[PDB]
């Protein structure tokens, strides 16, 4: 299962 | 044996006209479980293992809203990483992403990893520790403080050391059957004359998994490296993995040469003794 | 702008003989950028129903693909892999030999 929230760069 | 769980993701800008080109895969260990493309027509994470379609409609459903977010990230990324290395808006650049955990033996989380690259070269990367960044050059500096500032690392901490962990083992249960099954390699040895007075020994490892092997000549009990070809392991297309290593001898003399192979699923190293 | 030459394999799934069917691989990897046209040749003809794995990368950052369709060899036909990359000024062509 992928990661739920990424951060912008 | 230790396992891992792993997804990687490349977006690559398109100028001329639209979003990035978006590819996500996901792998455990060396077998891939599910892929989005955003040129595919059903815009939706898809499986690519039997035993990822046990998951129901939910399952889906969730993938294909974080893949599909995921995706925005890097588009957004493409556009700011071209501000920052003072690029025209003219040509396509990359960004390549990697993360996923790993569990022991113990079937405890062993390891987590968050590595990402801009243009085929390393920006930013999650250290071991889980709790700081590494950045690769000046522009990498605006994102590790940025990240920093917004704790991203505890939370991929927190995502790497649970969720994943829980996720990789559920997978390694339902995938039981070709995902904890080592398949030793099938070896044999062939023999070419390239003249006369000399042949080719060359020596097959194939239908193997996990992709991990050694592969070396020994000449009268010593590794022999010189006057050998390796190729590079290479995937078969049914799940598994080949490779050979060739060696010239004088015709005659082959009996001196011996095959070594090594791979997880050999209790004991195989000598291959024969050409 | 890094650009990295595509490494090409080509290769039978199985130990081949003719007359017998099989598939025929082109695993290309060790490049960058990603973008890349690989074909599957029968005596230099085009074959048409050729399939490729979904775009990984390894931890160097290159690219890898595996392309393949089935095929059957024979005595006489020559088959082979056609790659062009940006960093090629022509198609890079490998014939496929059976003992490779």
């Amino acid at each position: 299962v992928l990661h739920d929230d990424l951060l912008e760069a | 044996g230790s396992h891992s769980m792993r997804y990687f993701f490349t977006s690559v800008s398109r100028p001329g006209r639209g979003e990035p080109r978006f590819i996500a895969v996901g792998y455990v260990d060396d077998t891939q479980f599910v892929r989005f493309d955003s040129d595919a027509a059903s815009q939706r994470m898809e499986p690519r293992a039997p035993w990822i379609e046990q998951e129901g409609p939910e399952y889906w459903d969730g993938e294909t809203r974080k893949v599909k977010a995921h995706s925005q990230t890097h588009r957004v990324d493409l556009g700011t990483l071209r501000g920052y290395y003072n690029q025209s808006e003219a040509g396509s650049h990359t960004v390549q992403r990697m993360y996923g955990c790993d569990v022991g033996s113990d079937w405890r989380f062993l390891r987590g990893y968050h590595q990402y690259a801009y243009d085929g070269k390393d920006y930013i990367a999650l250290k071991e520790d889980l709790r700081s960044w590494t950045a690769a050059d000046m522009a990498a500096q605006t994102t590790k403080h940025k990240w920093e500032a917004a704790h991203v690392a505890e939370q991929l901490r927190a995502y790497l050391e649970g969720t994943c962990v829980e996720w990789l083992r559920r997978y390694l249960e339902n995938g039981k059957e070709t995902l904890q099954r080592t398949d030793a390699p099938k070896t044999h040895m062939t023999h070419h004359a390239v003249s006369d007075h000399e042949a080719t020994l060359r020596c097959w490892a194939l239908s193997f998994y996990p992709a991990e092997i050694t592969l070396t000549w020994q000449r009268d009990g010593e590794d022999q490296t010189q006057d050998t070809e390796l190729v590079e392991t290479r995937p078969a297309g049914d799940g598994t993995f080949q490779k050979w290593v060739a060696v010239v001898v004088p015709s005659g003399q082959e009996q001196r040469y011996t095959c070594h192979v090594q791979h997880e699923g050999l209790p004991k190293p195989l000598t291959l003794r024969w050409e | 702008m890094i650009q990295r030459t595509p490494k090409i394999q080509v290769y039978s799934r199985h130990p081949a003989e003719n007359g017998k069917s099989n598939f025929l691989n082109c695993y290309v990897s060790g490049f960058h950028p990603s973008d890349i046209e690989v074909d599957l040749l029968k005596n230099g003809e085009r074959i048409e129903k050729v399939e490729h794995s979904d775009l990984s990368f390894s931890k160097d950052w290159s690219f890898y693909l595996l392309y393949y369709t089935e095929f059957t060899p024979t005595e006489k036909d020559e088959y082979a892999c056609r790659v062009n990359h940006v960093t090629l000024s022509q198609p890079k062509i490998v014939k496929w030999d059976r003992d490779m």
